[PDB]
C-alpha cells in the first residue's frame, strides 16, 4: 500500500499481485488509507 | 493635448518624440485584417512616405 | 498585537458557521428556542441571541489554525478561540515564523476538532504556548523579532551617541529613575547607579565583586548597587524575578539565548508569561526609538566617490590597454571584474564606517531586527557586479545606489538577476517539497517504541577539538552535533565520574569535559541503537521540540524528514556565473542534497584509493591514466583520468586506504566499500552538512541520521545457495 | 491586457516545457519588451507586455524609434528599428549631455552595442541615440515616480499589484506621479472624449450634448453605475459646464478611477514611518478613522443574479411572484411579475426573483393518488426554486433586466425567461483589506485608530496612515520615501524663485521654482526630481502659522502621542504618499463552512467558495499532524469530516441532540479504491486474519 | 510649595478659532492636560448633522436625478458636509426645493424653527435649464460619527437614503506647552490649547462641554472613592 | 450611556489596584495619562533637600567613623519619607554615639515635623560613633533633582539631594477592552499605584481626582455648556 501510494504505482501494483502479497495494517501511511488511528503518538494500543 | 490638467515636471531633457497610440498594436492589426479605409489611409500614407507596409489586406 | 500567546481573534461570521450545530444545541438548551430547526432558522437569521451563545460556546473549544505550505508541525498551532469583529483572522505577532505568516496579504485556514480526544490531544500537544522550540535544532521559534527586538535594543543599548543626561547619578531605586526620565533630567541609556532591593538576583558576571565587607553578603538574596542603566533596569522586570540581572545590549542573539535559557529552565506557562511581557516592552520602547527612514538616514560615505573615481581611472586604464591591442578581451575582464570588486568591498567597509551607530537603519540591521549590510551597501554605497545574462559577470558594475539613482541602462542590467532569482525561487519550491515527499515516505514508520535498548554502543564524536594553539576549545559545531545526544557510558579523565551514564548531554557537561581536557565522547545514537522494536527513546536522545526526554511513539521520521525540508527553500545555492568552468563545479545546493540522499554518483566524481600503496602517473595522449599498485604483494589498479584533473596527489607517492586521488566528489559506493560503514554514515552526514551550514541553517545531525540509518538497512547478497 | 506579449498558447510554449533563457530578459528586449511588468507566478517571462514605443512590424518583429546621430550632431530623423538591425549599431543614452549646438559635449559617451555590451565611444562614432530615457519602460511600470530607486524584484510587485486597484467614488490623480497618466487614460476607453470641436450645451449627469462647430450636434451619453467584469462600477462624471468651448479629443468625461482625464488609481494620504504599539508590525498597516468617515478609501461593487425559467418534462418553469407555501413577509418585496423591486435592500435569504417549477414527482404513487383524492384538496407538489441572495452578500438592488420567448428577445433553446438583477453595495475600507503603493509595498490593513489616537503633526493635523520603516531597507526599495518627501513638498507649495542656487537655477530654468499649494508635481521615471531639489525645495516650504514649516530640511517632522500627548522623542519622516486600494477584498476570502456539498465519486466536500466548499487537508498538514502524535484528532478529520458517510450523518446528529461524537469507520474513498483496482483485474479482497475483514 | 492655583484665558484670532492658556501647571504637566482636551474636543462633544435624505422619483443612491450634474452619491458626498445646528431631542425634516438653472447651494435650504445651517456657501448640485430637485433632509443631533448603516431604521419609505452624519462640531485641536518667565527651581509651565471648530459653535463652547466631561470623568474617581 | 464606575483591590499596605469599568472608547487613554501624571507630580509632601553630617566636605569621599560612602548616605536619606506642617526649611537633627546602627528612629523630630519610617537605616558606625547630622526638611510636590541649592556654599557639610517630595512612588496605566452590551470597543482602565508610607493609595487617588476635578472646571467655566454625563 506505501510502495504503491508513493510512486510506480502500476509497476508496484503488479508485482504485488504476481507476488500475492499481503498488506498487514502496521505503518502509518497504510494506516492513513484504510483511515485508521496511526501507529504513533496517543494512537499506540498502550495509549489506546 | 494642450488641454491635458497642470501638473508641474521636474525633466531636463526634451524628448523629441511623443509616445504613440497606446492601442494602435491592435487597432491597426485588424484595420489590416478587415482592410478597411483606415487601413488603405495608412497605406497611402505610408506609400508617400516611402515606408515598409503591407498591401494586401487580410 | 493585544494576543496572549495561546489566543486567536477569528472573525465572527467565520466562528458562527464553523461552530453551527454547537451554537444551534446551545440555543434549545437556552430555550431560546422550542425546536433545532427553529434555532436553525434563527441561525441563518443572525439574531443577536445567536452572537451572545457563539461567544458562550467558542471557550474551551480548541481551534487549529494552519498556513498552507506546512513545512513542519509547527505550522499547524491549537489556539484558544476568542469571538473578534472584522473580517481578518487575528494572530499573534511572534507566531509568524512558525507559520511563516507575514502580513501581506497573506491567508490563515481554521479547523475544529470535535471529538472529546481530538480537542484534548489540540490543546495538550498542539496549543502555540507549548511549541516554542523548533524540532529541527532545538533554538526557540516563537521568540520576539523585527520591532520588538529593535524596541528592546533601543531599551538596552549603550549611551553612545545618545547624549546623555543625569550620567553618573545615583538612585535609590528604579521608581526614583523612572521620575528622573519624566522630568527630563535623565535619559534612558544613560550609565547610572541604582540600588535593586531585596530578592533581585545581581548578574553572574557582577557577583564576585560584590561589596566588601567584614559580614558575608547574602549576594543571592541581598539589596545590592549596581552601576546599570535606566533602560536595562527596565528590561530586567520583564524577566521573572528569579533570573539573574543582564547587563548588555539584548539586541537579538542574546534576546534568543535568555529565551532558550527560559525555556530550558522554567515551566512553560511562566516562559509564554516573559515572552508576552518582552512582546509588550518591546512594542512600547519600538515606538519611542526615533528609528524613522528618510532620505537624509540614508548615509551615502563622501568616501565612495573618490573611490570610484580612482578605480574608474583605473579602468579607463585597463581599457585603454586593450584597445591598444595589447591584451585579449578576456584578460581585460578579468582585470575589470578584479578592480570593480576591489572598488565594491572599498566602498563596502567605507559605507559601514561612515554612519553612527544611533541611526535608524543601523539600529535595525545591528539589532538583528531586519537587514544586513550587503542591501545597505546597495541602498547607500554601491550596487556593485551583478550576474550578466547568460549567467556572467558584467565588466563594468553599477557605480551607482539607490539613493543615487541608477541609470537607464544600469537599470536595465539589473533586472536580469532579479528575473532569474524570481524563476529560481518559483522552481525552488516545488523541488523542496518533492525532497521531502521523498525523505518523509523513506524515514516514515521508524518510531520510538521502546523505553531503553541495553546497548553499550555508540559515536565517537569529537567534544573539544580545536586545539590550534594547544587551547581546548568547544567545537564550532556541538550544538548540531553533539547536543542532545546521551551519553553511552561514564566519561572518566581524573579517576572520578565527570558526566554519569545516559544522561542528557547539556552544555554544562561540554564545560567541564572541555576543562578537563577530552577531545572525544561515546554517544548513545540511533546508527548504533540495537533494539527489537525498531529505535528506542535512549538512544534517539531528547527532542529538541519539547527538550524532555524523547516520548515512545514520536513520529521521529516525519520530524527529521520536516527539519530537512523546512530550509530547502531558502538554500539558494548555485552558481552566480559560469565562470568557463563545467565538471570542476559539482552541483551546489538542493542539487547536492538530492544528490547525496538519493545514492546517485557525484557529478565531479573522483576516484578513491582501494588499499595503502605507491601512486604514479601512466598518462597516454590518447587517454591519460592515474596508476596505483599497493605494497604487501597486491594486484595493481588504475583509473581513466581526464586531461584536466587538477591532481591533489603527486606521483610515485604513498596513498592510503581511504584517500583521494583527483579533486572531485568521492563517491558514497567508494567510502561503504574500502573504508566501511561507520566511514560512509560520517562522510555522508558531513557532506550534507557542509551545505547546510554554508548557508547557515543548522539542523541536528540526529535528523540526517535517521536517513542514513534508512539507507544502509539493506545488504546485496552473494554464495547464497547454501 | 492589451499590450501584452503573450507565449503561453496555442502555437506557441508552454507552462512547464519553457526553460530558463526563454524567462529571461535578453539584450534585445530594450525598448521591445518590458524587462519589469511579469506575472510573479509560474508565467514568469512567458507573459510579457510592449514597451512604450513599441511598432509591430509587417512580418511581427517589434521595433523601436532611435534618434539618427549623423556625425556626431543629434538630429530629429527617427528610423524605427528591429533588434537583428539594431545588433549593428552604436545606440548612445537619450540623457547624454548634449549642448546648444547638437554637437556632442563629452568627449566619452556611453553607448548600448551589439550584444547588450554597453561601451563607450568618441561621439562621432555614434550612430543613433535613444528617442526617450524611458523608451525602455511599459506604461504601468512607467506610472512608479522614482523607479530607478527602487530593485527591479519591488517594481514588478508594484507594476503588478498597480492593476488591481479598485476605483473609488471620488477619485484624485496622484499628488506626485509621472507625467504619464493623462495619456495612459486619453488611450484607453474609459474616458469620454470630443468627437470634433463645439461648445457645450446640456450637461446632465446622464449625457453631455454638444453643439459642433460644423453645423451638427452630438449627445455622448454616459454610463453610470454599470457592472464591470470583475464586479466594480463604471460610473463616469462629466468634467465640462453647458458654456464650454470643446475641440477634438478634449475630455469631457472621466471613467472610472480619473480625475479630469487623468488616471487615478488611488488616495493621497498622510503618512508617518514609524513602529506603532506593533499594530505595522510585519509589513502590516494602520490607518486613521478619517479615511472611513470621509469615504477616501471607498468603492462600489455590483453583483448580478441571473436566473433562468425553464422548462421540464412535467411542464414550463414560471416566475411567478405566488411562491407556494411562504409567509407573507419574505414577497412583500416583490413585484407583482415575481421579481424583487429596484431600489429594495436585500439580505441573505432575500427572494432576488420568485421561481416554481411546474410540479414535482415526489409523491403520487398510487397511495398518495388515493389519499389526495380522499381529501379532496390536491396538494400542491411544485418545487421551490425560488432565486436567492447567497449567504454573506447584501446591497441595493441598483437594476433589473428580464429577457423573454414571448418577446423578440433571443433565448438559448429550453429557457422561457431570463432575469439578471443587478444588486449594488458600498464597501468601507475596514480592518482586513489590503492598501499598497507603486513600489511594492503593500500590507493587509490591521487596525482603524480613532482620529484622536493617531499621531499629530504641530498644528494639529493627524497623519492619515502609519508604515513601518523596518521594511523600506531591507526591501530595498527607498523610492517610497522620495515619494513621501516630494508628496509634502507639492502639498505644501514652494518660492524659489531666484536664490542662485545650483538646484534652485535648474529648477528655475525648468519653470517649477514657484508652486502654489495642492499642485500635482510630474516626476519622469528617468528624468524626474533630484535628491538634492528635493531637500533643497524642503527649506522653501511656504510656511502655514506664522512661518512653521513642520518638517525640517531633514525630511522629518516632530509629531505627538495621540494616546499619552507627549512628544516623541525624536523627530518622524511625514509626508502624502499615494495608497491604491487592492481588488483583494476581504469581504471574498472569507470562506466558512461546517457541512455542504460533497462530491460524487469521492464523497468528500467540494472545493470553491460558492459551493461553501471544504478547505483541501493536504498531505504535508497528515505529515504535521503525524509528527506531533495527534492520532485521535488525524482519524476524526479524516473520516468523520470527510469521506465516511454514516460518520458524516451521525456527528451532526450526535452534535444538535447532544452526544459523543460516534467512533470512525472506513473511508468511501478505500471503497472507490478497491473497486477500481478490482475492476483492473485485481482480487483485492480486505481480509481478516481469520477470513475475510469486514468490507 | 507653591500656592498658584491654575488659572484660564482666552485669546481670540478668529471667528472661530482660539487659543486657552493655563499658566501655573506643574512643569511636564501641560502636555498630558492639553492632549486630555484636544482628545475630547475632537471625540465626545455633540453636535448635529443630517441622518438621511429622500428626493423625489428616486428608490435608492446609486441612481442619477434628471437635470443634475451630480449622481445621487455625489450628492450624498455634498450632504454629509452639512454643518447644521439642531436644539430638537427628536428628528425635524428640512426640506430643500429647487427649480431651473442655478447652483443649488445649501443657503436654498429651509430650516424649520430651531434649526440652522451655518455654511450658506455650499454647494450642493448643479441643476440643468430642466432640472428640478425636491429634497428631504433629517437633521438629528449626537455626538462623533455614526455611519448610514446604524442611521437606519424603517423601511416602508423605500425612498428614503440614510447617510453618514458627522456629528462633531469642532475641526481640528492642538496645543503647545512653553516655559513660564517665573524664576523656581521646578520651572512651571504654560498650557496653550488651540481650538478650531465648525461653525455650529464658538470655541469656548466646545471647550466648555470639553471641561464639562473631563470634570464629570475624574469626579467619578474623586467622589467615589470614600 | 454607561456609567464608569471605580473599584480598588488591595494587593498590601503600601500599593493597589483601580480599576475604572465601562467607559466610551478612548477615554481610558484620557484618563490614564492624565491620572498618572497628576497622582505622581501633583499631591504634596516633604522632603529631605539637603543634609549636613559633621566635620565632612562634599568632595570629601567617605566619612570617618562611618562605612557607608556618602552617596550610600545620601541614597538612605532619600529614601526618607517626612511630613513637614511648617511650610518652611526646617531642620532636624540626628545625634548618634559609639558602633552599631543608626536607624531613623533615633531622630529628633521638631514639633509638627515626623518621619514616618522609623526603622530605616541611615548608617552603620564602626568604632567611634560621632554621628551628628542635620538635615533641611522641605514641602513640595514632584521630583526636583539635586541642582545645586547653594547648600553647599552656606556652609560646604550641606549638601544638596535628589527630593521626593511626591507620595506616590510609582504608578502604572493601562487601558484594555472589555465586552459590554454586544460593542468591544469600550475600554476598562488599570491603574497599579505604589506610594510610600505617608498615606494610602485610595488618598492619593481622591487627590488626585479633585485636583484634575479642579483643572478642568477651569475650562468648563469659560461657558455652561452641556455635553452630557451618565
Ligand atoms: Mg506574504
Ligand atoms: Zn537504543
Amino acid at each position: 500500500l506505501s510502495a504503491a501510494s508513493f510512486q510506480e504505482t502500476t509497476r508496484v501494483l503488479t508485482d504485488a499481485a504476481i507476488n500475492a502479497k499481503s498488506d498487514s495494517l502496521i505503518g502509518l501511511k497504510e494506516n492513513v488509507i484504510i483511515g485508521k488511528l496511526i501507529p504513533a503518538g496517543t494512537g499506540l494500543s498502550r495509549y489506546r | 493635448a494642450s488641454t491635458a490638467p497642470l501638473r508641474i515636471s521636474f525633466a531636463k531633457i526634451k524628448e523629441p518624440l511623443e509616445v504613440p497610440n497606446l492601442l494602435a498594436l491592435q487597432t491597426e492589426s485588424f484595420d489590416w485584417l478587415l482592410g478597411n479605409d483606415a487601413w488603405k489611409a495608412r497605406v497611402e500614407s505610408a506609400l508617400e512616405s516611402g515606408q515598409d507596409v503591407p498591401t494586401k489586406s487580410g | 498585537p493585544q494576543l496572549k500567546l495561546h489566543q486567536c481573534g477569528l472573525p465572527k461570521a467565520m466562528a458562527l458557521e464553523l461552530f453551527k450545530p454547537f451554537v444551534m444545541k446551545r440555543l434549545v438548551d437556552l430555550n431560546h428556542a422550542q425546536n433545532i430547526k427553529s434555532a436553525k432558522r434563527m441561525v441563518e437569521r443572525g439574531r443577536t441571541v445567536v452572537y451572545d451563545v457563539l461567544e458562550e460556546v467558542i471557550a474551551e473549544h480548541p481551534v487549529l489554525l494552519n498556513r498552507a505550505p506546512t513545512l513542519h508541525r509547527l505550522g499547524i498551532q491549537a489556539f484558544e478561540p476568542q469571538l473578534v469583529e472584522g473580517k481578518a483572522i487575528q494572530i499573534h505577532p511572534l507566531v509568524c515564523t512558525a507559520f511563516n505568516a507575514d502580513f501581506d496579504g497573506d491567508q490563515m485556514a481554521v479547523h475544529l476538532p470535535l471529538s472529546a480526544e481530538a480537542q484534548a490531544e489540540a490543546r495538550i500537544l498542539m496549543l502555540s504556548s507549548n511549541n516554542i522550540l523548533k524540532p529541527a535544532d532545538g533554538r526557540p521559534v516563537t521568540m520576539p523579532t523585527q520591532d520588538m527586538v529593535l524596541g528592546l535594543f533601543f531599551l538596552t543599548t549603550d549611551s553612545e551617541g545618545r547624549s546623555p543626561k543625569g550620567e553618573g547619578r545615583a538612585f535609590g531605586s528604579s521608581a526614583e529613575a523612572i521620575m528622573a526620565f519624566d522630568a527630563g533630567d535623565l535619559t534612558l541609556q544613560a550609565k547610572i547607579d541604582i540600588r535593586f532591593p531585596v530578592g533581585t538576583i545581581p548578574p553572574r558576571g557582577f557577583e564576585p565583586p560584590a561589596r566588601e565587607e567584614g559580614e558575608p553578603e547574602w549576594q543571592q538574596g541581598d539589596t545590592f548597587t549596581l552601576k546599570t542603566t535606566l533602560g536595562r533596569a527596565l528590561f530586567n522586570e520583564l524577566l521573572p524575578e528569579d533570573y539573574p540581572f543582564v547587563d548588555y545590549e539584548v539586541g537579538k542573539k542574546q534576546l534568543s539565548e535568555i529565551v532558550n535559557d527560559l525555556a530550558e529552565r522554567y515551566p512553560k506557562v511562566i516562559v509564554a508569561a516573559t515572552l508576552d511581557n518582552l512582546k509588550a516592552a518591546g512594542f512600547f520602547w519600538a515606538t519611542r526609538s526615533g528609528v524613522t527612514v528618510a532620505i537624509s538616514d540614508i548615509v551615502v560615505p563622501d568616501a565612495k566617490k573618490e573611490i570610484v573615481k580612482g578605480y574608474e581611472g583605473q579602468d579607463e586604464k585597463v581599457q585603454k590597454q586593450y584597445e591598444r591591442g595589447l591584451i585579449t578581451k578576456e584578460e581585460r575582464t578579468q582585470e575589470l571584474i578584479a578592480i570593480w570588486t576591489k572598488a565594491t568591498n572599498e566602498v563596502a567597509e567605507a559605507m559601514n564606517d561612515n554612519f553612527p551607530k544611533t541611526n535608524p537603519v543601523s539600529m535595525m540591521v545591528n539589532s538583528g531586527a531586519r537587514g544586513n549590510m550587503m542591501q545597505m551597501r546597495q541602498i547607500a554605497g554601491m550596487r556593485g557586479l551583478v550576474s550578466n545574462a547568460k549567467n556572467e559577470t558584467i565588466p563594468r558594475p553599477i557605480k551607482a545606489s539607490f539613493r543615487e539613482g541608477l541609470s537607464v541602462l544600469e537599470y536595465f542590467i539589473s533586472t536580469h538577476g532579479a528575473r532569474k532569482g524570481l524563476a529560481d525561487t518559483a522552481l525552488r519550491t516545488a523541488d523542496s517539497g518533492y525532497l521531502t515527499r521523498r525523505l518523509v515516505d523513506v524515514s516514515q514508520d521508524v518510531i520510538i517504541r521502546e523505553e531503553d535498548c541495553g546497548t553499550e554502543r555508540g559515536l565517537k564524536l569529537p567534544i573539544a577539538t580545536r586545539d590550534a594553539d594547544g587551547t581546548l576549545r568547544k567545537a564550532e559545531d556541538v550544538e548540531t552535533s553533539v547536543y542532545a545526544r546521551m551519553l553511552a557510558e561514564d566519561v572518566v579523565i581524573d579517576g572520578k565520574v565527570i558526566a554519569p551514564a545516559n544522561v542528557d548531554l547539556g552544555d554544562v557537561l561540554i564545560d567541564a569535559l572541555v576543562a578537563h581536557g577530552v577531545e572525544e565522547v561515546k554517544t548513545r545514537s540511533i546508527l548504533t541503537c540495537e533494539s527489537q522494536v525498531g529505535t528506542c527513546a535512549m538512544c534517539y536522545g531528547r527532542s529538541l521540540a519539547t527538550g524532555k526526554l524523547v516520548d515512545i511513539g514520536e513520529a521521529v521520521g516525519i520530524i527529521a524528514a520536516q527539519s530537512i525540508g523546512e530550509p530547502g527553500t531558502q538554500l539558494t545555492m548555485r552558481t552566480f556565473h559560469t565562470g568557463g568552468v563545467a565538471g570542476d563545479d559539482i552541483t551546489q545546493g538542493l542539487p547536492r542534497v538530492v544528490e547525496l540522499f538519493e545514492a546517485r554518483t557525484p557529478k565531479g566524481v573522483a576516484p578513491i584509493s582501494e588499499a595503502s600503496g605507491r601512486v604514479r602517473i601512466e598518462e597516454t595522449e590518447k587517454t591519460k591514466k592515474i596508476v596505483v599498485t599497493p605494497d604487501d604483494g597486491s594486484d595493481e589498479t588504475a583509473f581513466p583520468i581526464s586531461k584536466r584533473a587538477r591532481l591533489l596527489v603527486g606521483e610515485g607517492d604513498h596513498v592510503e586506504v581511504g584517500q583521494k586521488l583527483t579533486v572531485g566528489a568521492t563517491n558514497p559506493h567508494d567510502v561503504l566499500r574500502i573504508l566501511g560503514q561507520r566511514a560512509v554514515q560520517v562522510h555522508l552526514v558531513g557532506e550534507v552538512q557542509k551545505v547546510y551550514n554554508s548557508q547557515g541553517v543548522s539542523i541536528h545531525d540526529k535528523h540526517i541520521e535517521i536517513i542514513i540509518r534508512q539507507m544502509l538497512r539493506r545488504v546485496t547478497i552473494i554464495e547464497s545457495g547454501d | 491586457h492589451k499590450r501584452r506579449l503573450n507565449a503561453l498558447g496555442p502555437g506557441g510554449l508552454s507552462r512547464e516545457r519553457a526553460g530558463f533563457e526563454v524567462r529571461d530578459v535578453h539584450p534585445s528586449h530594450y525598448g521591445r519588451m518590458c524587462p519589469i511588468e511579469t506575472p510573479e507566478g509560474p508565467n514568469i517571462g512567458l507573459i510579457g507586455s510592449l514597451a512604450s514605443y513599441g511598432r509591430i512590424n509587417p512580418f511581427g518583429f517589434i521595433e523601436t524609434p532611435y534618434r539618427k546621430v549623423v556625425e556626431g550632431q543629434v538630429t530629429d530623423d527617427v528610423d524605427y528599428l528591429t533588434a537583428d538591425e539594431e545588433d549593428r549599431f552604436v545606440i548612445a543614452q537619450a540623457n547624454a549631455a548634449l549642448g546648444d549646438d547638437m554637437r556632442f559635449a563629452e568627449a566619452r559617451v556611453l553607448v548600448r552595442r551589439r550584444g547588450g555590451e554597453v561601451d563607450y565611444v568618441p561621439g562621432d562614432d555614434v550612430d543613433y541615440m535613444d528617442v526617450s530615457p524611458r523608451q525602455m519602460v511599459s506604461v504601468a511600470t512607467a506610472m512608479i515616480p522614482f523607479l530607478e530607486h527602487d530593485d527591479a524584484n519591488r517594481a514588478l510587485m508594484g507594476a503588478n499589484m498597480m492593476r488591481q486597484a479598485v476605483p473609488l467614488i471620488k477619485s484624485e490623480s496622484p499628488l506626485v506621479g509621472t507625467g504619464m497618466e493623462y495619456r495612459s487614460a486619453a488611450d484607453a476607453g474609459d474616458v469620454v472624449k470630443a468627437e470634433k470641436a463645439g461648445v457645450v450645451q446640456e450637461v446632465s449627469a446622464d449625457y453631455i450634448t454638444t453643439t459642433n462647430d460644423d453645423g451638427t450636434y452630438i449627445t455622448y451619453r454616459l454610463a453610470k453605475f454599470s457592472r464591470s467584469n470583475q464586479g466594480t462600477s463604471v460610473n463616469q462624471k462629466v468634467i465640462v459646464a453647458e458654456g464650454d468651448r470643446i475641440i477634438e479629443g478634449q475630455v469631457l468625461a472621466d471613467g472610472p478611477a480619473t480625475e479630469n482625464g487623468e488616471m487615478a488609481l488611488g488616495k493621497n494620504l498622510l503618512v508617518a514611518f514609524m513602529p506603532w504599539e506593533g499594530h505595522n508590525y510585519e509589513d502590516a498597516i494602520i490607518l486613521s478613522q478619517r479615511l472611513v468617515q470621509d469615504d477616501v478609501l471607498s468603492s462600489i461593487h455590483i453583483e448580478e443574479h441571473e436566473v433562468d425559467a425553464r422548462d421540464t418534462k412535467l411542464g414550463p418553469e414560471e416566475i411567478t411572484r405566488d411562491i407556494p407555501n411562504v409567509s407573507e413577509e419574505v414577497l412583500a418585496d416583490l413585484d407583482e411579475r415575481g421579481i424583487i423591486r429596484i431600489g429594495a435592500e436585500v439580505v441573505a435569504g432575500d427572494i432576488l426573483v420568485g421561481k416554481v417549477t411546474p410540479k414535482g414527482e415526489t409523491e403520487l404513487t398510487p397511495e398518495e393518488r388515493l389519499l389526495r383524492a380522499i381529501f379532496g384538496e390536491k396538494a400542491r407538489e411544485v418545487r421551490d426554486t425560488s432565486l436567492k441572495v447567497p449567504h454573506g452578500e447584501i446591497g441595493k438592488v441598483i437594476g433589473v433586466r428580464v429577457f423573454d420567448r414571448e418577446e423578440g428577445d433571443e433565448l438559448p433553446p429550453g429557457v422561457n425567461q431570463l432575469v439578471r438583477v443587478y444588486v449594488a453595495q458600498k464597501r468601507k475600507i475596514t480592518d482586513g483589506d489590503k492598501l499598497a503603493g507603486r513600489h511594492g509595498n503593500k500590507g493587509v490593513i490591521s487596525k482603524i485608530n480613532p482620529i484622536e489616537d493617531m499621531p499629530f503633526l504641530e498644528d494639529g493635523t493627524p497623519v492619515d496612515i502609519i508604515l513601518n520603516p523596518l521594511a523600506v531597507p531591507s526591501r530595498m526599495n527607498p523610492g517610497q520615501v522620495l515619494e513621501i518627501h516630494l508628496g509634502w513638498l507639492a502639498s505644501r507649495g514652494w518660492d524659489v524663485s531666484g536664490l542662485a542656487e545650483e538646484w534652485a537655477q535648474r529648477l528655475q530654468v525648468i519653470g517649477a521654482d514657484k508652486v502654489e499649494p495642492g499642485t500635482n508635481v510630474a516626476t519622469p521615471v528617468f528624468d524626474g526630481a533630484r535628491e538634492d531639489e528635493l531637500a533643497g525645495l524642503l527649506q522653501h516650504t511656504i510656511p502655514n502659522r506664522d512661518g512653521e514649516r513642520m518638517v525640517l530640511p531633514s525630511g522629518k517632522a516632530r509629531l505627538f502621542d495621540g494616546r499619552s500627548g507627549e512628544p516623541f522623542p525624536e523627530p518622524i519622516s511625514v509626508g502624502y504618499m499615494y495608497i491604491l486600494k487592492l481588488h483583494h477584498l476581504v469581504d471574498d476570502k472569507l470562506h466558512a463552512r461546517s457541512t455542504g456539498p460533497y462530491s460524487m465519486i469521492t464523497q468528500q466536500p467540494l472545493g470553491g467558495k460558492a459551493q461553501f466548499g471544504g478547505q483541501r487537508f493536504g498531505e504535508m498538514e497528515v505529515w504535521a499532524l503525524e509528527a506531533y502524535g495527534a492520532a485521535y484528532a488525524l482519524q476524526e478529520l479524516l473520516t468523520i469530516k470527510s469521506d465516511d458517510v454514516t460518520g458524516r450523518v451521525k456527528v451532526y446528529e450526535a452534535i444538535v441532540k447532544g452526544e459523543n461524537i460516534p467512533e470512525p469507520g472506513i473511508p468511501e474513498s478505500f471503497k472507490v479504491l478497491i473497486k477500481e483496482m478490482q475492476s483492473l483485474c485485481l482480487n483485492v479482497e480486505v481480509l481478516s486474519s481469520d477470513g475475510m475483514s469486514i468490507e | 510649595l507653591i500656592a498658584q492655583r491654575p488659572s484660564l484665558t482666552e485669546e481670540v484670532v478668529d471667528e472661530f478659532r482660539s487659543r486657552f492658556v493655563i499658566e501655573p501647571l506643574e512643569p511636564g504637566f501641560g502636555y498630558t492636560l492639553g492632549n486630555s482636551l484636544r482628545r475630547t474636543l475632537l471625540s465626545s462633544i455633540p453636535g448635529a448633522a443630517v441622518t438621511s435624505i429622500r428626493i423625489d422619483g428616486v428608490l435608492h443612491e446609486f441612481t442619477t436625478v434628471p437635470g443634475v450634474k451630480e449622481d445621487v452619491t455625489d450628492l450624498i458626498l455634498n450632504i454629509k458636509q452639512l454643518v447644521v445646528s439642531s436644539e430638537h431631542d427628536e428628528p425635524v425634516v428640512m426640506y430643500l426645493r429647487k427649480q431651473g438653472p442655478g447652483l443649488v447651494t445649501a443657503a436654498d435650504i429651509a430650516p424649520p424653527a430651531g434649526v440652522e445651517v451655518h455654511n450658506p456657501d455650499l454647494v450642493l448640485a448643479t441643476l440643468n435649464g430642466k432640472g428640478k430637485l425636491e429634497m428631504e433632509l433629517t437633521v438629528e443631533r449626537g455626538r462623533g460619527y455614526v455611519s448610514a448603516v446604524q442611521n437606519k431604521q424603517v423601511g416602508q419609505e423605500i425612498g428614503r437614503i440614510p447617510v453618514d452624519s458627522i456629528y462633531s462640531p469642532v475641526l481640528k485641536v492642538t496645543y503647545k506647552v512653553e516655559a513660564t518667565r517665573v524664576e523656581q527651581r521646578t520651572d512651571f509651565d504654560k498650557l496653550i490649547v488651540d481650538v478650531e471648530t465648525k461653525q455650529a459653535m464658538r470655541p469656548r463652547d466646545a471647550m466648555a462641554s470639553a471641561g464639562k466631561t473631563l470634570v464629570e470623568l475624574f469626579g467619578l474617581a474623586r467622589e467615589l472613592n470614600i
